[PDB]
């Protein structure tokens, strides 16, 4: 068995049927990224984490977030729940066909009140469940719990929620209702019909073990007119043959379509927030081809890569971002070190190791050891410059750390900045006098080169300069430091010598060695260069201050061949060697700077710096030729990418030497707060490294003697491409930028930023959030967030260390010139924001449906036999600010208790003092102040009184009460234990009394209340006596026929939905049924 | 289907000529070397929450970095003395900062945690009933 | 963090007595994070070191002490004794020492007189083999800067302060950690930010002596940057019975 598509070997025919499918062909998974070479049999596959077995198979340590999840069950997010049950009797009993007895069902509970309420995915058969569920019980119940999650940590009352923080535990419900939506319709079977009512339809069947149970919940049509009734007088109302699939696809697959279009049981705040998830989601897909291109281009030429594919339509595959988003991304994994040197530790060391692991050099000290095999002193005389180097190289140390870790700290000049180690520059300054001294410079020296410190120069001219003191003198450029400060200390660029940069100033005759060592500095220096790297066109790229497709060097790179002359002194650091020792040449000739050797040692010197000089190393070939081609291998699978800064030689003006992180707008003066990147020294966290181990690496190096860079580049880039996560770093990207955005607009819809948003929940009331506040609110923001994408990883954590109330990031740095460089990455849209925002404004409309009253309260005895329901007040019983005849009452509210028989009085807001009667009209401020002393002197007036109080609400929970409108009935319990309740922090349910509709005439008894809404918040009842020909007595309801226009309303197209007043019922809905291959790959050497 | 969750949420036919691959090759790099080498590379980043406040307000910082990584340095280079240092390097960075359990976001100490001082604060304007 | 009291702290002892009930702390609870530190063998080295330095320089030189910084002393053999344990057992050698001296040792030879190995002893010094090394004369400031910087410390004498000492060779050639987030522990330090003081206890109460004139040094000159904290502070920041001792 074999494919013959990306020539495979299989073992058993169900293995090739399940194989084919991953280059999409039909027949009759577990893995994630599945590769296969051609030059060899080994095939490499990789499983998620959780794989329970890695039997051959590599992982995923990426915290890959998961965007496709299906959904197989209906799209609704409103129940409609039975409050009060009713039973009542009927002519036509069920249906008959010839023997049998079909029993009626109805698509609404036939009972005597039934209203909606929210529980999103109630009729959901998901494959992967987002755990973001907003569930919420009848009226009848106690919603309080809804509105007391977020910073009602010590409410007194187990009960009872705070109402300063009712706008932000209602923006979080909001944001749990989009972000337990975001799934994916399935497209499950159909089945003809044939019921007398739905002829020839085609109905939708839910998975499961039965699905005619569904039916009648689904097509309210499919029920017939048997009775008089007012379920039956909507069913006579509506259309008929707007039921069932209206729509398939003409690509089939088999005998099934592609997609439908189906008329059902829905809400269109969902199917508009799963059509803006789908179309988020497609705006994303991809194409092999192009992946094929990407990793070919990645590779630099040393393998292709090919990813054959049939010719398919419904491949879904979303891996295609923005640089923008790729950019907001790097700047929070900048954020995130925050100068913690055990955050970075770990990348550079094991970038190190790999690079180990793919070089070609290898590196023996033996090398050194030969060379000085032959250098030997004649007994009685004790001073030996061989066996000194060779006791200050230690070339028997096979440790070689640094050199691998100095050229990974060449992609991140950024945060960490690489210097050679206090402890390898001479000790006390060190003097020109002393071998072992020399022998340290010049180490240092060759060493120096190859570290990210922006000065390094001036620390090797400054090293030769304190061992030249007392024999050479340069000129100083104030009266505090001297020739001999310690060459350690110059670390910023605000310490370069004046007489450093202009040479002209170090005299020929009174310091020619350091006029030389400075000539040679400027002169042969390395020049620093960039090489491309990664594919900018499908992968993007995430340079922030540096062009999308380059990678700073600090050495120069030119083309790699092998049969390159071991030593051409046209290379830059065999140049550099040669120049090194030539100087070191001309400072030991004339014995001018050693006077105390008695001994001539002159020849001894030169032949040791003849062989220092003339080696047969080969990493400057390495360095100069395979190094970079590496890095830009490497550099596009790292899952921290490079961020680099711009090298420069000697150009003091434009040297970095801070680099922040800001988080406010551009046109805002706030607090200024730097970040805690731009308070290191050095332009990032200071790295040290061994001047010793560079020197020796750079000293002693060889490749192997049967070297063919095209095999050995193919074998060491299959395996680390076949272990490659960017493709899930990508989607990651996107969750990041998503939430980003998403705090952004939720903390500005709180607190006071000058971000716009549009405002749309400013009635619910709530207070300026701080700080702290902010914070907290924006943890409970990313906890959700991580737990519907499920994610363990990090997500905003950064943003949330001080002051969360943002406007937008961005990243810059500054030259010592004081010029600075200010990147802001323009942040796209978000579909989440968009979403959360659209659920917001069908809330403004419909927000009874979640459990939340409008306006305010009015507290008073109100006894009489009438029916009207006090969610619906008549006008006579509200009183407002224009009314004539009413006290308005300021947080200045002072009794007075009234002598003799005088009655008490409190002061109006306008100074006068009043009795205990009339209407009044509180802040909600003043009775949850002291609820104490309060309801002491109120509930005797309010109960038997004449007094009436307006408690100005804004938002408030309700509960309702229903009694019988038969028998007596009395509201002051709960009016009591409302009121007595009521504490500083926290408000319980306001407890309404509402009467139970009837269909036949009914006595009338004195009902008594204390509590009626002053606006119309009875807006979720849907229907009262749903199984009688009308309604006689009580709150009357039809069915709502504005919430199916669809079918109601003859000339409505069908897919016109108005959405932003009143969400509708029985939409038209979109299935789809998708394949998600794994990233397939065939490499193939390269001649 | 029913994908498991994995975090804690809210609750004729004859052989034929070509087939034939048995031995005869061993890649020059070496494919479970590099493969090794790519898997503690491909490992993500750390994740640096301290100072940033959970769920009940408190900062959940942890409340000696240097000295920690050149150790861990030293322990995966199997050397009891490291070369790649973090700490005592040459530069005198003594004005760096760090994310603190110390410190709240109003820029406050964070010596009684922000849950206690919220209680404390409300605790001290509570009436009682009248005897 | 770190706090330092008046008493000698031991890891073995203070934690059944306690201390901390002692000075008056009320961290009795399922506490188990301050761990205690060892003491006993920094006062005994203390005591030794002041007779033969003077007592500024000896306890200026211990306030500044890393105490959460592990390290240890570790004492060489004189020159002579030295070498001969380089030639017996020779497989443990430095590569810093001499080529020649090496390939001389290296040799079977009885030496009972080599005319150049002589030379080469009487040139051979041990300072530049081993990089830190104290002294016999250390003026003993880098002492403790040496502790407070490595993991190791190469002295030739015995006179050391801050860490313990261990041998080198065997013993022929001679004459006769882990951190809880609260370590505590006597001899006070201003090495880094979170070292505190525990005040309430009067100079003139102090019974040891040492750690009496040690607290009485350090605290006539860094009187203004070490951090004072009672007893019911220490509780906030935590929040053979023997007889004769009341
Ligand atoms: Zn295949």
């Amino acid at each position: 068995y074999q494919c013959h598509v990306c020539s495979a070997v299989l073992f058993s025919p169900l293995d090739l049927d399940a194989h084919v499918a991953s280059h999409g062909l039909h027949g009759n998974q577990r893995h994630i990224t599945e590769f296969i070479s051609s030059w060899q049999n080994h095939p490499i596959v990789q499983v998620s984490a959780d794989v329970e077995n890695r039997k051959t198979a590599q992982l995923l340590h990426a915290d890959t977030p998961r965007l496709v999840t299906w959904d197989a069950g209906l799209c609704t997010s409103f129940k409609i729940v039975p409050i009060v049950p009713a039973q009542v009797p009927q002519d036509v009993l069920a249906y008959t066909f010839f023997t049998s007895s079909y029993a009626i069902q109805s698509p609404f509970p036939e009972a005597a009140v039934s209203r909606i309420v929210v529980h999103t995915r109630w009729a959901s058969n998901v494959d992967f469940d987002r755990d973001s569920s907003v569930i919420m019980a009848p009226p009848t119940e106690n919603n309080i719990h809804l509105f007391k999650q977020l910073l009602n940590t010590e409410t007194l009352s187990v009960r009872g929620a705070n109402p300063l923080m009712f706008r932000a535990n209602v923006l979080h419900m909001l944001l749990e209702f989009v972000l337990d939506n975001l799934y994916l319709n399935r497209h499950t079977g159909f089945s003809q019909d044939h019921t007398p009512f739905t002829e020839g339809a085609n109905l939708r069947s839910l998975p499961g073990p039965d699905a005619e149970k569904w039916y009648s919940i689904m097509y309210p049509t499919r029920m017939g007119t048997p009775n008089v009734s007012k379920i039956c007088n909507f069913v006579a109302s509506c259309v008929r043959n707007r039921v069932g699939r209206f729509d398939r696809a003409q690509m089939m697959n088999g005998a099934m379509s592609e997609w439908v279009d189906v008329f059902e049981t829905s809400d269109a705040l969902t199917v508009s927030i799963r059509g803006r998830w789908m179309a988020r989601l497609a705006r994303m897909n991809i194409n092999p081809t192009e992946i094929e291109w990407a990793l070919t281009e990645c590779a630099q030429g040393y393998v292709t890569v090919t990813s054959p594919y049939a010719p398919s339509v419904n491949r879904l595959m979303p891996y295609r971002i923005s640089n923008a988003e790729r950019q907001i991304s790097q700047i929070i994994r900048v954020m995130n070190i925050g100068n913690n040197a055990t955050v970075i530790q770990p990348v550079l060391q094991d970038i190190s190791v790999l690079l180990q692991r793919i070089s070609p050099l290898q590196i023996d000290p033996t090398i050194i050891s030969n060379t000085m095999s032959t250098v030997s002193e004649s007994t009685t005389q004790t001073l030996s410059p061989a066996s000194s180097i060779l006791g200050k190289l230690r070339p028997s140390n096979s440790d070689f750390s640094s050199f691998r870790v100095a050229l990974a700290g060449w992609l991140y000049n950024g945060v960490v900045t690489t210097v050679i180690d206090d402890s390898s520059y001479p000790k006390d300054g060190g003097s020109v006098t002393s071998l072992e001294n020399l022998w340290d410079f010049f180490i240092l020296a060759l060493a120096l080169p190859l570290t990210t410190d922006p000065c390094a120069p001036v620390k090797a001219f400054m090293t030769l300069a304190n061992m030249m003191v007392g024999f050479e003198t340069i000129p100083m450029d104030n009266q505090i430091y001297t020739q001999s400060r310690r060459a350690s200390a110059f670390s910023t660029p605000h310490t370069w010598p004046r007489c450093f940069m202009n040479i002209q100033l170090i005299s020929p005759i009174d310091a020619p060695i350091l006029r030389q060592w400075a000539e040679i500095i400027h002169r042969y220096w390395p020049n620093p260069s960039q090489i491309r790297y990664g594919t900018p066109n499908v992968f993007g790229s995430a340079n922030l201050f540096t062009p999308p497709e380059v990678l700073l060097l600090p050495i120069d790179h030119q083309p790699a061949n092998v049969t390159t002359p071991t030593l051409d002194f046209t290379n830059e650091l065999t140049n550099w060697r040669a120049r090194v020792c030539e100087l070191m040449k001309n400072l030991v000739d004339n014995q001018r700077y050693q006077p105390g050797w008695t001994q001539s040692l002159v020849s001894s010197m030169r032949g040791t710096l003849g062989k220092l000089k003339l080696i047969k190393s080969m990493t400057p070939m390495y360095l100069q030729q395979l190094a970079p081609v590496e890095l830009a291998v490497i550099a596009p699978m790292l899952p921290f990418p490079p961020f680099q800064v711009p090298y420069v030689r000697l150009d003091r003006d434009r040297v970095p030497t801070m680099v922040g992180v800001t988080r406010q707008s551009r046109d805002t003066i706030t607090q200024p707060a730097l970040s805690l990147s731009t308070t290191n020294t050095t332009v990032g966290v200071p790295l040290a490294l061994d001047a010793r181990a560079i020197t020796v690496a750079l000293l002693s190096g060889k490749y192997p003697p049967d070297l063919v860079t095209n095999v050995w580049y193919a074998d060491a880039i299959y395996p680390m491409y076949a272990d490659t996560e960017v493709f899930s770093n990508l989607q990651r990207d996107v969750i990041t930028c998503e939430a980003v955005q998403t705090l952004v607009t939720l903390v500005a819809q709180i607190s006071e930023t000058q971000y716009p948003v549009d405002r749309y929940l400013d009635w619910i009331p709530s207070l300026r959030a701080s700080a702290a506040t902010a914070a907290t609110f924006a943890e409970w923001v990313n906890t959700s967030m991580k737990t519907a994408f499920d994610l363990s990883d990090m997500l905003l954590e950064p943003l949330l260390s001080g002051d969360p109330r943002m406007t937008q990031l961005a990243i810059q740095y500054q030259q010592y010139n004081g010029r600075t460089f200010n990147v802001i990455p323009e942040m796209p849209g978000s579909v989440i924001a968009d979403c959360v925002q659209l659920t917001a404004e069908v809330f403004n409309h419909e927000y009874n449906l979640f459990g939340i009253a409008r306006g305010d309260i009015i507290i008073g005895r109100v006894q009489s036999t009438h029916l009207w329901s006090p969610l619906a007040p008549p006008p006579d019983l509200v009183f407002d600010r224009d009314t004539p005849g009413v006290h308005i009452f300021g947080r200045d509210c002072r009794i007075s208790f009234g002598m003799n028989g005088a009655a008490p009085m409190i002061r109006d807001e306008t100074g006068m003092m009043v009795p205990f009667e009339g209407n009044w009209i509180f802040p909600l401020a003043l009775w949850q102040m002291n609820t104490r002393y309060f309801n002491q002197q109120f509930d005797a007036w309010i109960k038997t009184g004449e007094l009436r109080i307006r408690i100005e609400m804004g938002a408030y929970p309700y509960m309702l009460h229903y009694y019988d409108p038969r028998q007596y009935a009395n509201a002051w319990n709960l009016t009591s234990a409302w009121l007595e309740e009521i504490t500083p922090t926290s408000i319980p349910s306001v407890p309404f009394m509402v009467p139970i509709s009837s269909d036949h005439d009914i006595s009338s008894a004195p009902a008594v209340q204390y509590i009626i809404s002053t606006e119309y918040n009875d807006r979720s009842l849907f229907c009262t006596n749903s199984s009688s020909p009308q309604t006689i007595a009580g709150p009357d309801k039809h069915i709502p026929v504005e919430r199916y226009n669809i079918l109601t309303n003859p000339d409505a197209p069908p897919t016109q939905i108005q959405l932003p007043e009143v969400v509708d019922l029985y939409n038209v809905v979109t299935r789809y049924a998708y394949e998600t291959p794994p990233i397939t790959a065939v490499v193939m050497g390269v001649p | 289907k029913r994908i498991p969750r994995k975090t804690k949420g809210k609750s004729p036919a004859t052989a034929e000529p070509g087939t034939s691959n048995c031995e005869h090759y061993k890649a020059r790099p070496g494919i479970a070397s590099v493969q090794k080498a790519t898997e503690s590379a491909e490992l993500p980043m750390k994740n640096n929450d301290e100072g940033t406040p959970d769920k009940r307000g408190n900062t959940k910082g942890a409340l000696d970095e240097a000295d920690d990584a050149t150790k861990k340095q030293a322990k995966d280079t199997e050397k009891a003395k490291a070369q790649v240092t973090y700490s005592d390097t040459g530069i005198n960075n003594a004005n760096e900062l760090s994310r603190s359990g110390n410190v709240d976001n109003e820029g406050g100490s964070n010596q009684k945690p922000m849950s206690t001082r919220i209680a404390e604060a409300t605790s001290a304007i509570v009436s009682k009933h009248p005897a | 963090a770190y706090i330092a009291v008046p008493a000698v702290v031991d890891s073995r002892s203070s934690e059944a007595i306690g201390l901390l009930e002692s000075f008056g702390v009320d961290a009795g609870s399922d506490a188990n994070d301050v761990s205690y530190q060892d003491h006993d063998y920094v006062v005994d080295q203390l005591q030794y070191m002041l007779d033969g330095y003077e007592a500024g320089d000896v306890i200026d030189a211990l306030v500044y002490r890393n105490w959460l910084h592990h390290s240890v002393y570790c004492l060489l053999p004189p020159k002579s004794q030295l070498l001969e344990y380089w030639k017996s057992n020779p497989s443990v050698i430095p590569d810093n020492v001499d080529r020649r001296l090496r390939k001389r040792l290296m040799l079977k030879k009885d030496l009972r007189k080599d005319d150049e190995y002589n030379q080469l002893a009487r040139a051979f010094k041990i300072s530049d083999v081993y990089a830190p090394l104290i002294s016999s004369t250390t003026s003993p400031m880098t002492m403790i800067q040496n502790l407070n910087q490595g993991e190791i410390v190469y002295t030739t004498t015995d006179r050391v302060i801050g860490a313990r000492v261990l041998l080198y060779a065997p013993r022929k050639y001679y004459a006769s950690v882990p951190h809880s987030r609260f370590n505590v522990g006597t001899f006070p330090s201003i090495a880094t930010p979170k070292c505190s003081v525990m005040s309430g206890v009067d100079i003139e109460s102090i019974p040891n002596e040492f750690i009496k004139l040690f607290y009485q040094r350090v605290k006539s000159i860094h009187a203004n940057i070490l951090n004072d904290i009672s007893p019911q502070i220490v509780s906030d920041m935590i929040n053979h019975v023997d007889v004769y001792r009341v």
